[PDB]
RNA sequence: AAUCGAGAG
DNA sequence: TTCATACGCCTCTCTGCTTATCGGTAG
DNA sequence: CTACCGATAAGCAGATCTCTCGATTGCGTATGAA
């Protein structure tokens, strides 16, 4: 699982570019300049407006997903394989991923990589009545961490706030599955 | 209608007048507005009420001590 | 200078202080366990010559009962 | 059962009617053991299999009249079903060392009952909050019939006793508001105004100024108002006395309330407009009742409006989770007023046929008594046992069936699980939308993001975070009126002005100040400095308070306190004194914490919860790094330890029961998380550590089965076993004069 | 999609409209600037749309209701929608104003329980001749900022909402929509009378292709190629890809008997 | 038991319990901390077993596919600190959020098995 | 104020205009009845769900 | 013999 | 009057096919 | 004038895998020999 140094340091300096995705993606989805300071009381207006009404609580999210989507797919293409201290012959878990014994790239990612972003359903993460994430964080705070993007992997741990997103995208799967588990037999007795 | 007596007002207490405002405190040692009575009671020596013509405490508990709470 | 002791109409109400609280009384209608220390109103009549300050702290035809039991 | 009531009937002895009897109840007592009297501890009825109960005493009254012939009685109704280490238990202060000695566990904890010999608990349930007025959008308001819109207020309201009682405020369509309650299994709705006017001797433009203060250019409030007082004024034209509106009511609620034949129309509608609206406030605060509703009212309109947003019923901010104890003595005071029903019931078939009355006996009394049943001890006992919850009023809840769990000790972790988990609803088990079941951010440090049981009941039965604590004592909230009026507020009484524009100020449901929205941020913010800095003989420092800033569009805004008997608390750092401070689910939405004190940044925390491992369950910080493993995965870690062979205990010499499945040896964690020895999980060590080997060579495993060595097991590597009882007995059929034949 | 869709569409033969939605893409011969303008003419379009505020002004004096309605941009809004000034003059006098006051005087009878040049006054002539008896009044220079009609009940003054009705009134109200029809996708389930002059944008290849009206008149054996498109079209979602063979041995439900059996009672 | 009441009668109820051994056979479910539950394939002889250069024979085998898809570094972290924990005598604790990226566990406790003198990524070489 | 400048002496609300003639008494009585026509009219000019072309942000 | 609870697949 | 035992009473999901009002035309 | 039946809002029956355990079995009232 482990990577080399020149990879962390690869993985590190693409994952500081996006300290400004969020703050970007906000900026763009109010129709505001495209440098403006995430303090901006207009831009913490549009913010609550859009907080509001959940069609444009949506295309947040949507823009932002796709913003962090981009973010992640960069560090795992620059990432894996080139910064794996074991290569692929040897790697046992890259092996058994590429060779589709079990698991898949998506896993090796989000386990030496990045998790990536937490899409609960179509959307980033619900938030408080107060425009608040999580109560470990600003109101209207414009981070994409604080939005579920989670910047940690399951090698090197994860921060809390990112534990809690997680845990909410996980019981959001399980709720799935648990309801489709005996979704319906009667149409296949029916046709049968 | 006594409730439980009547100490009326009988040693009456003259405030003349001919620029006013309620200046309510809290304890210090020295128109929704149905109690103007206190002030004109008659202005005529007589038993009767007759119609005229920062306090919250600040204690700031300021300037967390962000050097010393914030350990690296 | 302290000395201790929408609606209008001409002048019938009066006062009782049966310790203050009054209960009132008129010809035309029928006339406070809370805010131990805000109670503290004061009445200011300042004098604004140089620093001058002053300081000072229906039933009618309601009457109808129906009977107190209806069989 | 002070305030249970004063059931009386009267005498057929020829305006007058006869006598009366007012029977009363005066106190009730307590009783732990049993006979020559001789104390009972527990691990008796375990190894008898049958129930620990106590014994309830009961002193009541028979007032002939008013104050003439007292004649009171201790009568004494069957065994309660007393609960392990608490006042009516022997062991309620024991050394550990004395609970070794009296064949208990050497560390012994537990809120269950001991019922046939089966330890069931009361399981916690969560529901609405007990004095905030929430606004609610259900398409159900709309349904209940035509001009019915979506929206209406709510308010659980509760009794000083902790009884609830529901107040709902419908809104329709044409323009008047038509409040509701409900009384013992049905309904009855009764037009807003008939209240309001009924509660105080108070006219309609004090009324206007009540719903808009200072909003006279508004056009749409001014509006619905006039039109409800006018559909007011041309419904009951008659009703213009204050006491004949209370006449009114109390000749449209006499069967309804079961008021008795002696009783003035005007006495009843006072009776009922004191017991069923607003029941929180009490007697003698109708002149405050009538200020809630003057601004219950105001904010349904702002919800109308839409100036306020709605409030999620299963949001953590409006939950609130009622205890097994609280709901054991409402279930205890329903079945007492019961009791004196049946007592007035039999009396009257007396009169109606047996025509031999005296109510001045002490042998009538005694005839009385012995044709009721005395068996509130055996009916606690059956509700315990099977969670069939039976009452006239239905508390306000909304089950019926599934109240106890078994409350099994097939591990430790399993046992004290039990003793952590809240639940939603069965009706919401029933119910098939996904929304309920999602994991909200506002139960941040209250409820665990991880342990959660996966399948059917997944996102339901919840369990709390360690470190959490509920509140179950009133706290002294009587002087905290007193110096909230030393800061810069303005009575609730002296000046009105209503709407959001203000910042109402009420502490438990009691409307006592307005005052601007900056200066109410400030005196949270100095309430806050004078709870935590000690020194104060109010405020105690559990006081959760909610201070909801103006929003546009958001939340309705006002300071708010809440003393509270039941709300949930946790523990927090607070940065500019850095002391311990207790924060609730409703004050926590607004608070800025800080998780780690590394991130705590600049002005924008003052808060910051050490040891972020709290917001979690015992059993998910049992788990060894949780933060590198999936989330599904410490699900089913969680679900898998509760099924462990565990060690259930020491004594198991004596504790007869079903299955144990006790595992023989156990090791400490060479890896145990810290906390693990801190929560003395060590005297209860179940698995072993293993030489594990990350390694495919056998072949036979693949997906997920894993091979012993087959020498490792017969050195024992694990030998679990089995402990089954079952009780054989001979007088099942056995009646009780009819010794059997056989034996 | 997924098991509701299958199940509506073969468990039931639900012939009740679900969701089948316009498709229209382009005709090689027609550019996309006259593109999407063919889609917003069939758009339903109703009058609340186009308005943006309402003024009632209850004066007691004997009554006065003086609506004084305001709209969008004139120019704004007849780009955004195609509906002209002159068409929305007549839709409000036609049908907006006899049906809602109509409904008006429904809600009564419950309760109980500028200048102008004479072409106004021939315009006002038949809104007058209206049961309400109100005084109309409208735009002159091609913007929607005059559409006042005051109606004058009765000396009664009775307290009505009055904007709370009149927001109903214009979700209620339709400018020009034809029946059922509500990528440059529109929504709207109709085939008869939805055979338009094919010749705006690929208007000969436009399919809503669902069972709900193809199979009615739109072709009969026409089943053994929608039912078994739309239920491709589920799987395609996912490419689980069953055989076409087992898509078309679904045929009980169409030969077995005359149109569109269900696996049902 | 005898009855509550004063019935002495015969004494006709009696309560009795059962030992039940319950050796692990083949599919009894065991599992870890960690979620990766699963069953005794079977009890594979000792001698069979692979053995390692001190001569220790593993007593529980598990796949490596199991991680990529449940993806469990729990499981990994456990076992190299419960080596390093049962080599050095110490006990090891596992709190969550007390090792940041730069205090990586993995090197924490690699510099512990160096130190023991065992692999520092816990690769131990067997036969 | 808002549809009717209340009674002076009480504080309810009287009966609308549309009367014979000064119709001050269902309140109590009014123990008063002041004359009419001291009040020109009532107007509330009120104003407005029309998010189809909403576009503003 | 039915109902409820615990579950497992 | 009672005892013994056979008798003895009451809250969150949607189709498809019961049927409604209602008038319009050749007789 | 008017018989008949095809345009129009609403009442009845019916619906949604296998296995192991454990637990439990509403509540009430009258006659007649002594
Ligand atoms: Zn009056």
């Amino acid at each position: 699982l482990r990577l080399t140094a020149e990879g962390n340091k690869w993985r590190t300096d693409i994952l500081k570019t996006s300290v400004d995705t969020g703050r970007e993606a906000a900026a763009e989805v109010t129709n505001l300049d495209k440098d403006t300071p995430a303090d901006d009381p207009e831009l913490l207006k549009r913010l609550q407006e859009i907080l509001r009404d959940n069609n444009k609580s949506g295309i947040l999210d949507a823009v932002t997903s796709s913003k962090v989507n981009a973010i992640t797919s960069q560090v795992v293409s620059k990432c894996v394989p080139d910064g794996t201290m074991k290569k692929f012959p040897c790697n046992s878990m890259q092996a058994m991923a590429l060779s589709g014994a079990k698991g898949s790239n998506v896993n090796v990612s989000q386990i030496m990589c990045l998790l990536g972003q937490q899409a609960l359903e179509g959307r980033r993460v619900p938030v408080m009545v107060s425009g608040k994430t999580l109560p470990s964080f600003k109101p209207y705070e414009t981070d994409a961490m604080a939005g579920g993007y989670v910047k940690g992997r399951f090698y090197s741990g994860i921060k809390p706030q990112e534990y809690y997103f997680h845990c909410m995208a996980g019981r959001e799967g399980l709720i799935d599955t648990a309801v489709k588990t005996s979704r319906s037999g009667y149409l296949q007795r029916c046709l049968t | 209608s006594i409730p439980d007596g009547f100490k009326k007002c009988k040693h009456l207490k003259n405030f003349p007048l001919n620029q006013q405002q309620v200046w309510l405190i809290k304890f210090p040692s020295n128109n929704l507005s149905n109690m103007t009575l206190l002030v004109p009671s008659e202005s005529k020596e007589s038993l009767k009420i007759a119609s005229t013509a920062s306090v919250s405490e600040t204690a700031k508990i300021p300037a967390i001590d962000y050097s010393k709470v914030r350990v690296p | 200078s302290v000395q201790d002791q929408g609606f209008r109409a001409p002048s019938d109400t009066t006062f009782d202080l049966y310790k203050f609280v009054l209960h009132g009384e008129n010809e035309r209608l029928e006339y406070d366990s809370s805010s131990q220390a805000s109670n503290q109103y004061v009445v200011g009549l300042f004098n604004p010559e140089k620093k001058s300050i002053q300081l000072y702290k229906s039933k009618s035809s309601k009457n109808l009962r129906g009977p107190k039991i209806k069989s | 059962v002070k305030d249970i009531g004063e059931k009386v009937i009267f005498d057929g002895k020829p305006g007058y009617l006869g006598n009366k009897l007012s029977v009363s109840v005066e106190q009730v007592s307590i009783a732990k053991p049993m006979s020559v009297e001789r104390k009972v501890y527990p691990s008796e009825s375990r190894q008898r299999l049958t129930s620990y109960r106590g014994k309830l005493l009961l002193k009541l009254k028979w007032s002939v009249n008013n104050g003439e012939e007292n004649l009171f009685e201790v009568r004494d109704c069957g065994g309660l079903p007393v609960m392990l280490q608490s006042n009516r238990c022997h062991l309620n202060k024991m050394s550990p060392y004395e609970l070794v000695q009296h064949k208990e566990e050497s560390d012994e904890i537990g809120g269950y009952f001991i019922v046939n010999g089966i330890e069931k608990l009361i399981r916690m349930l969560i529901v609405q909050r007990r004095n905030h007025p929430m606004a609610i959008i259900r398409p159900s308001f709309a349904n209940r019939g035509a001009s019915y819109s979506h929206y209406g207020i709510q308010i659980r309201s509760v009794r000083p006793d902790q009884t609830s009682q529901t107040n709902v405020l419908h809104y329709l369509n044409d323009g008047q508001v038509t409040f509701r309650f409900s009384w013992r299994k049905n309904e009855y709705l009764v037009p807003v105004v008939m209240i309001l006017k009924a509660l105080c001797h108070t006219s309609d433009r004090e009324i206007f100024d009540g719903i808009i203060g200072n909003d006279v250019k508004d056009s749409f409030l001014t509006d619905r108002l006039e039109l409800l007082l006018r559909g007011f004024k041309k419904r009951y034209p008659h009703l213009q006395n204050r006491t004949q509106v209370l006449q009114y009511l109390g000749d449209k609620f006499r069967v309804v309330f079961q008021a008795s034949p002696d009783q003035s129309d005007l006495e009843v509608g006072q009776e009922v407009l004191d017991r069923i609206v607003l029941v929180h406030l009490g007697k003698d605060g109708s002149q405050d009742k009538f200020r809630m509703l003057l601004f219950m009212i105001r904010k349904l309109y702002s919800l109308v409006a839409g100036e306020c947003s709605p409030d999620n019923p299963d949001a953590t901010q409006h939950q609130e989770v009622l205890l097994g104890g609280f709901l054991y003595g409402m279930i205890l005071k329903e079945k007492i007023d019961e009791y004196l029903q049946n007592i007035i019931a039999q009396v009257r078939m007396d009169i109606n046929r047996g025509m031999a009355i005296n109510f001045k006996d002490k042998r009538y009394m005694s005839r009385v008594l012995m044709r009721v049943n005395e068996n509130i001890g055996s009916k606690m006992q059956y509700f315990l046992s099977t969670g069939n919850l039976v009452s006239q009023s239905g508390l306000d809840l909304q089950q019926v069936s599934g109240y106890t769990v078994v409350a099994e000790k097939i591990n430790f972790y399993r046992f004290i699980s039990h003793f952590r988990m809240v639940h939603r609803g069965s009706f919401f088990a029933q119910l098939k939308t996904t929304t309920v079941r999602k994991l909200l951010p506002e139960s941040w440090g209250f409820l665990c993001p991880v342990h959660t049981p996966d399948g059917s009941p997944c996102g339901l039965l919840n369990h709390f975070a360690h470190k959490c604590r509920i509140s179950t004592q009133q706290s002294d909230v009587s002087r905290i009126p007193s110096i909230l009026y030393s800061l810069g507020v303005a009575p609730a009484s002296h000046t009105f002005a209503a709407g959001p524009s203000l910042c109402c100020v009420q502490i438990d449901g009691k409307i006592i100040g307005w005052v601007s929205h900056e200066q109410g941020k400030i005196i949270a913010d100095t309430l806050r400095y004078w709870k935590v800095e000690g020194k104060t003989p109010g405020l105690p420092i559990d006081l959760e308070i909610g201070y909801v800033p103006p929003s546009t569009r958001g939340q309705y805004p006002g300071l708010y306190l809440f003393g509270g008997h039941s709300r949930m608390l946790r523990p927090v750092r607070y940065l500019p004194l850095d002391k311990e401070d207790i924060v609730g689910p409703f004050e926590q939405v607004y608070m800025n914490i800080a998780v780690t004190p590394q991130e705590i940044q600049n002005n924008v925390h003052t808060h910051v919860e050490f040891t972020p491992t709290n917001i979690l369950s015992i059993l998910a910080n049992l788990t060894p790094f949780s933060d590198f493993n999936q989330s599904p995965r410490n699900m089913y870690q969680c679900q898998m330890g509760k099924q462990t062979m565990g060690t259930p205990g020491v004594a198991l010499c004596h504790r007869s029961d079903n299955k144990l499945y006790r595992l023989q040896t156990g090791q400490t964690p060479i890896v145990k998380a810290n906390l693990y020895d801190d929560y003395g999980m060590d005297n209860f060590p179940n698995g072993f550590n293993a030489v594990v080997a990350v390694i495919s060579y056998t072949g036979y495993d693949m997906d997920d089965a894993m091979i012993i060595n087959k020498s490792a097991d017969e050195r024992g590597f694990g030998y679990g076993t089995m402990y089954k009882t079952e009780k054989v007995d001979l007088a099942l059929n056995r009646n009780r004069g009819d010794p059997i034949t056989q034996h | 999609l997924g098991i509701p869709r299958l199940r509506e569409i073969v468990m039931t033969a639900s012939a009740a409209i679900k969701t089948p939605q316009m498709t229209l893409p382009i005709w090689n011969d027609v550019s996309d600037e006259q593109a999407d303008t063919f889609c917003k003419s069939i758009s339903k379009v109703l009058l609340s749309e186009v308005i943006d505020k309402v003024i009632v002004t209850e004066t007691t004096g004997a009554r006065s209701y003086v609506i004084h309605m305001r709209f969008f941009d004139n120019n704004e809004y007849s780009e955004e929608y195609d509906v002209s000034k002159e068409e929305l003059q007549n839709v409000i006098s036609n049908q907006f104003i006899h049906l809602l006051e109509a409904a008006i005087v429904k809600e009564i009878k419950k309760q109980k329980r500028n200048n102008m040049n004479k072409v106004q006054r021939d315009r006002q002539s038949a809104i007058i001749s209206h049961h309400r008896f109100i005084t109309k009044y409208n735009f002159d220079d091609e913007s929607g900022k005059w559409c006042e009609f005051k109606l004058e009940l009765a000396a009664d003054t009775e307290k009505l909402l009055m904007v709370n009705i009149v927001e109903e009134i214009c979700r209620k109200s339709i400018i020009r929509q034809i029946p059922h029809i509500d990528v440059l996708v529109t929504e709207g389930v109709n085939f008869q009378a939805m055979w338009d002059q094919e010749a705006f944008i690929d208007v000969d290849g436009i399919t809503s292709n669902d069972v709900a009206a193809v199979l009615k008149t739109y072709g009969v054996e026409a089943a053994r190629n929608t039912i078994v498109n739309e239920i491709n079209n589920v799987f395609s979602r996912y490419a689980i890809s069953v055989s076409f063979r087992h898509l078309d041995l679904i045929a009980d439900m169409m030969t077995r008997q005359g149109t569109y059996l269900a696996f049902n009672r | 038991i005898g009855d509550e009441s004063n019935k002495f009668q015969e004494l006709q109820t009696v309560s009795i319990k059962y030992r039940i051994r319950r050796t692990p056979q083949i599919g009894d479910k065991f599992s870890s901390r960690h979620g990766q539950k699963g069953v005794c394939s079977r009890k594979w002889p000792t001698i069979d077993m692979p053995f390692s250069e001190t001569g220790i024979q593993p007593d529980i085998i598990i796949n490596p596919h199991a991680f990529p898809s449940r993806m469990t570094i729990g499981m990994f972290v456990e076992s190299l600190a419960g080596k390093a924990g049962a080599l050095h005598g110490i006990a090891q604790d596992s709190t969550p959020w007390i090792f940041n990226e730069d205090d990586t566990p993995a090197d924490y406790f690699g510099e512990q098995l160096a130190k023991a003198g065992y692999n520092y990524h816990g690769n131990e070489p067997m036969y | 104020v808002g549809s009717l400048i209340f009674c002076l002496d009480c504080g309810d609300l009287l009966e609308n205009p549309n009367a014979v003639l000064g119709s001050n008494v269902e309140c109590s009585q009014c123990k008063a009845i002041y004359p009419k026509s001291q009040f020109s009219n009532l107007k509330v000019v009120t104003t407005t769900a029309f998010p189809s072309s909403l576009r503003a942000k």
